[PDB]
């Protein structure tokens, strides 16, 4: 019986009969799909529909051996703004001629009249005044000022450069005579200084450690990290872009949409930095200490929707081949390794690929 | 053959364990722990 | 093309004499409603002159009397030169933002800022590019480009070499360059080089070489609504929210800054203000909180004209437990003028059915048109227009060339009109689920 | 294999003349409704009219849902059939009129030819080159990657853009891997290790793959089926580029958003260009709103705008209600539970309750479909329940009775097995009598009211 | 611990004739309902039928949950048995419809078969190279059986696992090359003494034998809901456990339904339909019922078992009353199984079973009195007195629960009827439905 | 402390024949200008500015959602 | 546990070819308030010492289930080494130098729910944005 892939092809062929009730070529390609659907249209590495502009190659012969692959991917939705709006002060936050408000307001609201600047905090640092708690939350006036002004991504990178030392104190400062010692400048950091997690990392039988890992252990045990993706998005697009005929707009596109510091954080140190960090006479810290991009949940699909055909599908995509595989895996007890005959030459080549997948000798 | 200038090797077997350090790393900060800093 | 035949596709305009605003008995797809079409013509004059801010007009009439038709006529007679915003009142009930936010945004979409900017643009067929990469690339390069009238070499700066290599420009490509910014758009491929394009499949189209000057000062006219400026200024890529729609409740101090900035641009002559129109269909679906907002949003120099349509009689205002004409509170109806649309006479029904039959591809015998006109009087204009499509499909299945009375009669038998369907539920009352939830499944 | 309520329905069972055969394609009767549903099928296949509405009006169990499923089979798998209940419109993430538009645009299909322009090969060499950023504060950055790709037929060295190198970093590529680089997206896929390294002596289950045949550089032609909703969504929450927004968009929780009409009108223009280029064809389809009485006055008001759209699908509504209160409009009652205003837009196909002999014939079709053998006395007994109680009820007995029969070893269901099924499995009304009779008394053994 | 249904260990029916035994597997009486339930198990186990909604109806107690819990015990581990309380469908994360869709799809299993290779051997040598100040890692593992030795390259992921596991020479380890899990099993010889902090001593093992590799078939069952979650996301598969899944888009589920059919025809997957048990279904509202009408019509619908206590009762979200609190166009799709109140000879048996499960030794007189209390006050109340009387008897160091201990329990703890009387006899001192109360003596 | 690149001076406009660059005339006025500006804010502007990083400080805001 | 009194490699008796040094043991002296001990550690602990930047006089612990170490801080015995240093100084551990004891952990099952549904320790950008 035909596989579902064969069945779909065979159906699309009998749709042609609606014109005709070329039949010789039709019956010949009916014979092809009944041999294997890869004789008709071979399965290949595939991806969602891409809804975007790109620069395609016009000539293969003139391309040569050395070529630069620029990043041409661009949205077809193409939002066009005059530079009066997008560049020349129609954006309120960006200072310039014809935006005299923005430069003033930037300085005064973020520095002068900003409660988080160290000169302002230091006036309120005492008594029942509003920054009185700062003495005990394990952060400096400089760090308080940084956390108020950097965004949650930038703060998260800075948080990579930190150590769970209050959790280590729980391991060490343990006896009654240690009196649960805590740095007084970290006094209010209560839940960090005491929680079960740090202790469970250290015990010789990881009972409380395992109990906290159940969800991720179960996930991997089910093989859901390795199972084939049963669905994907049918279309995919790059972000919409402003089209504005200014050089500043082009510069700004690179600064935001291809943001260097975010990218550097995600992908980590460069090879020269690893050398300079490693051969120096003294240690040196790196902007991110490591690549901060997460590990992908799917071990094979990772961060892309590209899918690659497999030999498992190849066998099952022809009903004959699936049936033949079942009987060959017992005729192996008799031999007859090449007692096979074909009406089509390319079918013999496909059978070499199948046999080599089975590692069956000719 | 010469080892990778940047990689320190640990190896363990029935006799126990050793670490071996490229001479390109002695005289760096990485050598200090092995008693062979700048 | 993509645009299929919809209910209103036959409406091309208002059908009104531009000199006198006298409506013609039929033109541009609108039949009858002459007093209503005259009033809608007076409103277009107000919209196009821009002088008056925040008038609200209500189109009041029974169902299927051309209230939307007249609204489509106005949109078509303003054309693309004016912001026209079409709001179903059901849309204001966002979960992303409050109702009044959604009403502010709708008002702000309906005022345009018109801005004129020149660019030099260079357009022609590429005769040659050479690039020397040494080996880091982009060290130097030369572009030869032509029109039918001129040819030139350009020495290229290194970032133009990056633009060229990014867009894979090759000999024969017809390109345009916005040289104030250096984006390349590949307008096409020259036919004269078709053999060079060895990788392009046979479906590939080819252009003729451009013509005239290689460089032109093209002038572009942009219209951007006040809402777009607001959303741009809301976050680092706020303009993306004009598409994904996840604008929060944009803070009102942002809008007030923008209102000041735009008045500055008007006095400097850097920009022109283009007041549009907001159309609110089924305005009776707004609630009492919306109406009290709209009251005061109208009283502003940056208010569009608003146009509203209602089918409702004396009906309960939403968000309250009392009834008012059109379903709208009298506090609001005080600031509104009403245009009323009447039912059609049979000769108007005949014409509307004819126009609908010519917009669709339907050859209709005179007796079928007479029969459909009788059905229109008795079942309503919408039902008869729906029967046109049906009868065509029935005629086609029996291979007939014209829709005959025979085909209309199949349609009338197969598809019930509203009144026949009401009788059906009354006779089938025990078998249908009543308002008490009771039903009997037995024979 | 698994058998559901509608597994016997195969189509409308019409002649080429468009007349219903009295029993065909799984149907019995409904002939006038099947003929009207035939004309709806032909309206859809004509792909010429936008925004026409159809109401299937009729009591519960009269085959309204069967007919809608038959339309879907007459149309076949090329055309979008988008079935929903009115209860599905009430998203917590987005406004109810948003899920109306999403479902309207799922009902419009597009077939498009796509050129994948791609590079393939075994990675023979790979070498980064760096920028000395002086004062960015992020340190150095890689300025390009040079990579050597080898296929069976030829070889290239590619100087990749940094954003394409980031794609290779995400894909964990190493020398000797076989990779795929789609220049459309700038995405990179690692296909495997080259078969030249095929060895058992690696702890990880590597994909050893043969060297790519043909040229390193290829163009692939692919025909894709998408809906307008897939394009809308792709462009609302972009994930296809190698820019930072696309990258982080793959890490954040998926989230529906109130896609604006600006995006929809922009995507119409995009699709119109694919049509004018000849790479696409429009396949407008049908949205089936089952349980349409569960919509509300805001939904119906929105359909009055939405159905005016010049690319709106065909909308089939089913309702089972007599004169009923419109939801969200508690003062307004109308037939079908549909506002009088919106009812004027629809063509109403009434469906009618079955005769005793039609019910008997449905019992046989359904028995054949579940694969169960009945005596004629059994078929008559079941048909009696279809008349006296309900069609749905009598069809539910076939599966219980088959088990009860098999339990006695008889392979054919006879009257004793239906007689037992009647007593094990009550209908709604026998159960309602138990409620009322016991409800004479409260205390411990009363039903809770 | 002992719970309300811990004694229920099956449905208590003859597997051949489906005849309910009067007592078996902890179930007593209800024979018609237990026979009807035994037939529904056959529909489930055969799997061919999709979307049959069965309503267990009856007054409170009478074992509606007990029968449904007996079925769960009869299906065993492989079949899904999702239990919903209808109150779980109301959510702030997702619509009711989405909450129902997820629960329906939780009830369909997908039994994937995969083949894996595991290594096992004695580690003879381990070598790891580490970059200074960087992530770059490589290594080699020399591993042995009594009959093979080979040197395997290790990637970075293996080296992380190897050091997490502290793999050392002489350890017996196994490695699943598919998952990459490493497990230690013991040591071929003592832990070497020269180094300190060498960790806890392991088991001894003799060296593994035969080939290093072997193939092993492994079977995993996942619901269609898990597949939905995994495929709606690039990242965040923690949502499978955390909730937080959002409203998954329907075009994703369409794709999954096709692929699962394709996986079935390929022989990659076996679909395993189970049941959704909805308890107290009268808590659903009119929109939920309208969704369920058509969710049942899919060929991927599970069999849905429902329980209700309600008489003619108001439907939620609705003005009007209906039997069971369920709407009639919903009940048209539903067969009803009726449970009945128990005979005193049945109460005595049920109480005896509870006493055995709770390990309580009733005297025959205590059982007689508890049976009489069971008639007057209900089975649940009398079952609570069993545990209480056990405690009271123990405090006086009695060997057995006597009538005196049951009488004292009855004295201490009010019957739900006596409490209603107590409420009536103090209407002024309890707070009324209109909030008035008097605190003065 | 604000600054803006207006463009490249068009005295350099013929460095190349094509470059992706925006050539502008040299400013014809005085190179230094002193202006009295009366600036208005509100207490709410101060609230907003102190509650959260604003504008170009908060680039990740471009992702929307949370 | 202790302050690190000493760190001292031992060369191996069979050094590897082509390598400048081969280390067979890494001695660490640990001092607590109650004793002094020479830990003859496995050489692989060099990794933690470099990454944790362990100095003589820093307070550390070494856990036997991993063999790694963690730095608690610099001992306050050195708080006068400089007029200005960016160190928090921490007391010397007041336990034994070797702490082996049973520990009793009390958790609710809700704590296990949250510890699984909201894992706390994640090193990636999304975890770190999460916890902020
Ligand atoms: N005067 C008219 N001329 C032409 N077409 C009309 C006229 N009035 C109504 N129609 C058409 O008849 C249908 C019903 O009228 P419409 O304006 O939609 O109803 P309503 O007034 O309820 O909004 C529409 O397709 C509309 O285009
Ligand atoms: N004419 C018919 N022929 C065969 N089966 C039918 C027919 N009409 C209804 N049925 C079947 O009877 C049941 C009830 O029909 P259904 O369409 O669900 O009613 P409703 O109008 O409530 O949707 C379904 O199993 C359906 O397949
Ligand atoms: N027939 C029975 N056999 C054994 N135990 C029963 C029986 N009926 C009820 N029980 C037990 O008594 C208690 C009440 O029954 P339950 O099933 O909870 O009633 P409901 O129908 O209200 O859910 C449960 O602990 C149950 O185990």
């Amino acid at each position: 019986e035909l596989s579902y892939r064969q069945r779909a092809m065979y159906q699309s062929l009998r749709n042609q009969i609606s014109i005709m009730d070329t039949l010789m070529n039709l019956v010949m390609q009916f014979r092809k799909v009944c041999n294997h659907p890869d004789l008709f249209e071979r399965a290949d590495t595939s991806s969602p529909f891409f809804c975007g502009h790109f620069a395609e190659t016009g000539s293969f012969l003139r391309e040569g051996t050395n070529v630069a692959l620029g990043y041409s991917t661009r949205s077809l939705v193409e939002y066009r703004l005059p530079r009066l709006i997008w560049c020349d002060g129609g954006r309120l936050d960006k200072p310039g001629p014809g935006n005299l408000v923005a430069g003033f307001r930037s300085k005064y609201l973020n520095h002068m009249m900003n409660i988080w600047t160290p000169e302002n905090i230091r006036s309120s640092l005492e008594g029942i005044e509003n920054f009185t708690w700062l003495r005990f939350v394990d952060t400096s006036l400089q760090e308080a000022y940084r956390a108020s002004h950097t965004d949650v991504f930038a703060r998260a990178v800075d948080l990579a450069s930190k150590q769970n030392r209050l959790g280590h104190m729980q391991i060490v400062y343990d006896e009654p005579e240690d009196k649960k010692w805590t740095p007084v400048h970290a006094l209010f950091q209560i839940c960090e200084r005491e929680n079960p997690k740090a202790v469970a990392e250290i015990t010789t039988e990881g009972v409380l450690r395992d109990l906290m890992n159940i969800a991720r252990v179960k996930y991997r045990e089910l093989g859901l990290c390795r199972l084939e993706k049963a669905a994907r998005p049918r279309a995919s697009a790059p972000p919409i872009e402003v089209v504005c005929d200014s050089r500043s707009a082009v510069i700004e596109r690179e600064n935001i949409m291809f943001h260097p510091a975010m990218r550097k954080a995600l992908f980590g140190p460069t090879p020269s930095e690893i050398k300079e960090a490693s051969f120096g006479p003294r240690p040196v810290t790196l902007y991110p200490p490591r690549a901060l991009l997460p590990a992908p949940d799917h071990d094979k699909q990772r961060f892309t929707n590209i899918t690659v055909p497999s030999m498992a599908r190849f066998v099952t995509d022809s009903g004959k081949l699936a049936k033949l595989d079942e009987l060959l895996r017992e005729l192996k007890e008799g031999g007859h390794r090449v007692l096979l005959y074909f009406q089509m030459t390319r079918m013999i080549d496909l059978m070499e690929e199948y046999l080599t997948y089975r590692n069956y000798k000719y | 053959k010469r080892p990778d200038p940047m990689m320190i090797r640990w190896v363990n077997n029935k006799m126990g364990s050793v670490v071996a350090v490229p001479e390109e790393l002695l005289g760096t900060h990485a050598g200090v722990v092995f008693g062979a800093g700048p | 093309g993509l645009n299929l035949i919809a209910a209103h596709s036959h409406i091309r305009g208002l059908g009104v004499d531009a000199d006198t605003l006298e409506p013609r008995p039929s033109s541009q797809g609108l039949v009858g409603q002459e007093k209503a079409r005259k009033a809608a013509a007076v409103v277009l004059e107000m919209i196009k002159q821009g002088k008056i801010a925040g008038r609200a007009v209500l189109i009041a009439g029974p169902p299927s009397t051309g209230k939307t038709a007249i609204a489509m006529g106005m949109a078509q007679s303003l054309g693309q030169d004016v912001p026209f915003t079409t709001l179903a009142a059901s849309e204001i009930f966002s979960l992303e933002m409050s109702k009044t936010e959604a009403l502010t945004q709708a008002f702000r979409k309906s005022i345009g800022v018109r801005i004129k900017e020149e660019s030099e643009i260079m357009e022609g067929e590429v005769v040659e590019i050479q690039i020397d990469r040494s080996t880091g690339g982009a060290k130097q390069g030369k572009l030869t480009i032509k029109t039918t009238d001129m040819e030139a070499i350009y020495d290229m700066g290194s970032k133009m070499i990056d633009a060229m290599t990014k867009e894979r420009v090759m000999a024969g490509d017809i390109i345009s360059i916005d040289k104030s910014s250096g984006k390349i758009t590949k307008l096409g491929r020259s036919y004269a080089r078709s053999r060079d394009y060895d990788a392009m499949g046979v479906d590939t189209k080819f252009l003729q070489c451009p013509e005239g000057e290689l460089q032109k000062r093209k002038e572009v006219v942009h219209t951007v609504s006040l809402h777009e400026i607001d959303v741009i200024n809301s976050r680092t890529q706020g303009f993306l929210a004009l598409f994904s729609g996840d604008t929060g409740e944009i803070r009102s101090e942002i809008r007030d800054q923008i209102n000041t900035k735009v008045a500055e641009w008007k006095e400097e002559g850097k920009a022109e203000i283009v007041p549009g129109v907001l159309f609110i269909d089924e305005v009776h679906m707004l609630d009492i909180e919306c109406f009290s907002y709209i009251n005061r949003a109208l009283e502003s120099d940056l208010a569009p004209i608003v146009i509203m349509a209602s089918n409702r009689g004396v009906s309960r205002i939403r968000g309250t437990d009392y009834k008012s004409p059109h379903g709208l509170p009298l506090d609001f109806l005080d600031r509104v003028v009403i245009i009323n649309t009447h039912p059609y006479t049979p000769d108007e029904l005949r014409q509307i059915l004819s126009i609908r039959a010519q917009e669709e591809e339907v050859d209709l015998t005179p007796d079928a048109l007479a029969l459909l006109t009788k059905i229109g009087q008795e079942a309503g204009l919408r039902y008869a227009s729906n029967l046109i499509t049906t009868s065509q499909l029935i005629a086609a299945k029996r291979r007939a060339k014209q829709v005959g009375v025979e085909d209309v009669q199949r349609s009338f038998k197969l598809f019930y009109d509203p009144a026949r369907s009401v009788r059906f539920v009354q006779e089938s009352e025990k078998r249908l689920i009543g308002n008490d939830g009771v039903v009997d499944f037995s024979y | 294999h698994r058998t559901a309520a509608h597994t016997h329905i195969k189509g409308l069972g019409l002649n080429s003349s468009g007349i219903a055969e009295k029993q065909a394609a799984g149907f019995v009767g409904q002939c006038a409704a099947r003929e009207a549903c035939g004309v709806v099928v032909d309206l859809i296949k004509a792909h010429k009219m936008a925004g026409r509405g159809v109401l299937l009006a009729g009591g519960p169990g009269t085959g309204k849902t069967a007919l809608a499923l038959a339309i879907s089979q007459e149309l076949g798998t090329k055309i979008p059939f988008c079935p929903i209940t009115g209860s599905e419109i009430y998203s917590t993430e987005v406004k109810k009129t948003e899920v109306l538009m999403e479902n309207f645009r799922r009902a419009i299909g597009l077939r498009v030819r796509e050129t994948k322009d791609v590079y393939e090969g075994e990675v023979t060499e790979m070498t980064p080159e760096e920028a000395e950023n002086p004062l960015g504060g992020y340190g150095k950055t890689i300025s390009t990657l040079l990579i050597g790709l080898k296929s069976a037929r030829g070889q290239k060295k590619l100087r990749l853009d940094p954003s394409i190198y980031e794609a290779i970093q995400k894909e964990r590529v190493q020398v000797g891997d076989v990779i795929y680089i789609e220049t459309n997206t700038g995405a990179c896929k690692r296909v495997g290790r080259s078969d030249a390294y095929a060895t058992e002596f690696d702890l990880e289950a590597e994909e050893y793959v043969p060297i790519p045949k043909g040229e390193v550089h290829k163009k692939k032609e692919i025909v894709q089926d998408v809906t307008l909703h897939d394009l809308d969504v792709a462009n609302a929450r972009p994930q296809g580029g190698q820019d930072i927004i696309s990258m982080m968009g793959q890490l954040m929780k998926p989230k529906m958003t109130e896609i604006t009409d600006k995006l929809r009108m922009e995507i119409n223009k995009v699709v119109q260009k694919y049509i004018n280029q000849g790479v696409a064809e429009l396949i407008p389809g049908v949205l089936f709103i089952d349980e349409a009485h569960m919509l509300d006055i805001e939904c119906f008001t929105y359909l009055n705008k939405a159905l005016e759209s010049p690319i709106a699908p065909i909308v089939v509504l089913a309702s089972n209600r007599g004169i009923a209160t419109i939801r969200g409009a508690d003062d307004l009652k109308a037939a079908h539970g549909i506002p009088p205003d919106f009812l004027q837009r629809l063509l109403i196909i009434p469906t009618h309750p079955y005769e005793p002999d039609e019910i008997r014939r449905i019992v046989r079709i359904r028995a054949q479909t579940e694969g169960v053998q009945l005596t004629d006395a059994a078929v008559d007994r079941v048909a009696e329940h279809g008349v006296r109680i309900s069609l749905r009820y009598c069809l539910q007995l076939l599966a219980p009775a088959s088990i009860l029969a098999r339990v006695n070893g008889r392979t054919q269901v006879d009257v004793q097995d239906i007689a037992e099924a009647e007593e094990l499995f009550l209908d709604a009304r026998r159960s309602a009598n138990i409620l009322t009779s016991t409800g004479e008394s409260g205390g411990l053994h009363g039903f809770i009211s």
